[PDB]
């Protein structure tokens, strides 16, 4: 792409310093030039680009929800289309970022990925992008994108039964993320509780084998599943 | 709005 | 431009939209069309219209900080051509973004501004973007950049002293950033002291004439008056 | 870095 001339090593560079600098699109563009040179990811460099890209996409679900707050009171004065097509091109633009991510993973990170840590880290991703899709879309198609999101997660919490202990932090952020598909997008706050609350109890239960800093990496996102349950519960 | 990774 | 087939009234309310949706990109954006209509802003629009570069421009300012830093570090192990390359980037976009608004003030909102307080206000925009501009400067132009802010702010304040009243919120906020361009652009820290100095006592001595809403509006100004004093004695 | 507005 754009990215095309620049070599591989230079892109994670900048990526890293548009971190520090909190140039999150920029970070984004490097690090899709990066994936785009076709040779697999390291564990940083998929770091890098999920951190760019949430930063991206979650700006644009802020500034939707604000959006479709502001259109729903609309309809509860007639002010004209001009909130709707606003809304509407912060969502395409979300959906274009979510079609540029899922793009990535299909062509071609995900076929690629043997390992367990970067398989489910991807398939984990797939499922994010498809759940961002879902809580903007109002269509024919909905249904499938909430069951792309439910397959891609659920792919992604078989491998990590299977391949990694129950604190890995890549199976509990998937963990916490499927959980929250299943409160808000698949109305299914049960099977949220459930997931999380079962998720906590076995981590809790393996953190005696983890060093210090591996302790301090799963128990953080012990909290947020426990965050969750006490918003939840 | 509840914690994702 | 884009925006040229967009109702002037309508650019105005995305841009209020866009603010409240922190998409300040997007209200420049906005704000741009709507002066390209041609016709004159009033002072809610004028205010927009900065909000939004502002946003802007001081997002970009504090990436190039950050990048600008590090190159100063790196040239104090050679980590490449990178560093530089991606904080000229950020300067390139920044310059852009100052470019665009100096070309909205001169074509043509300067020009038709005859009342002191849209005249004042486009002038001390004037300063500020070629202050921007000078923050960024290391070449041969840089003495006619740092001269053109210096201008602007002058013809701005020759103004606001004949037409305004000393807690006018426009002229105490270019007294503000005038005396900021002497400490940080200029090397005239004295400078920098005494105009603070002065407009904030000049003030206090005015507030007697106004409103509980205008006071608040002024004193607020006046504390960060006094804020810089206290970083600068 | 100084307030400006
Ligand atoms: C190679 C790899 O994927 N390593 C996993 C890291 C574990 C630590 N970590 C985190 O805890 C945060 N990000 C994250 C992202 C995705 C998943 Cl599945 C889990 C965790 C980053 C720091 C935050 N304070 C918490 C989440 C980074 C990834
Ligand atoms: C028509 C017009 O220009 N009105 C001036 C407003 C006065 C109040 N105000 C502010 O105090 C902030 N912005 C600002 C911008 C430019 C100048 Cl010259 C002065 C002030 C906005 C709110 C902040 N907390 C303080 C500065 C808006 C403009
Ligand atoms: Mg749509
Ligand atoms: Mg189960
Ligand atoms: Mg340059
Ligand atoms: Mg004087």
């Amino acid at each position: 792409g754009a990215m095309g001339s620049m070599e591989r090593a230079s892109l994670i560079q900048k990526a890293k310093l548009a971190e520090q600098a909190e140039r999150y699109e920029d970070m984004a563009a490097f690090m899709k030039g990066a994936v785009e040179k076709g040779e697999e990811l390291s564990c940083e460099e998929r770091n890098l680009l999920s951190v760019a890209y949430k930063n991206v996409v979650g700006g644009q679900r802020a500034a939707w929800r604000v959006l479709s707050s502001i259109e729903q009171k609309s309809n509860e004065e007639e002010k004209g289309p001009e909130v709707r097509e606003y809304r509407e091109k912060v969502e395409t633009e979300l959906q274009g970022v979510c079609d540029t991510v899922l793009g990535l993973l299909d062509s071609h990170l995900i076929k690629e990925a043997g390992d367990a840590e970067s398989r489910v880290f991807y398939l984990k991703m797939k499922g994010d992008y498809y759940r961002y899709l879902a809580e903007v879309a109002t269509g024919d198609d909905k249904k499938r994108i909430i069951d792309s999101a439910r397959s891609a997660y659920q792919e992604a919490m078989d491998i990590s039964k299977k391949e990694m202990p129950p604190t890995n932090p890549i199976r509990l952020g998937l963990a916490l993320n499927f959980s929250v598909f299943h409160y808000e997008i698949a109305n299914s706050p049960e099977e949220a509780i459930s997931l999380a609350k079962t998720t906590f109890d076995e981590a809790m239960a393996d953190l005696h084998t983890l060093s210090e800093d591996s302790y301090k990496d799963s128990t953080l996102i012990m909290q947020l599943l426990r965050d969750n349950l006490t918003l939840w519960t | 709005f509840p914690a994702t990774v």
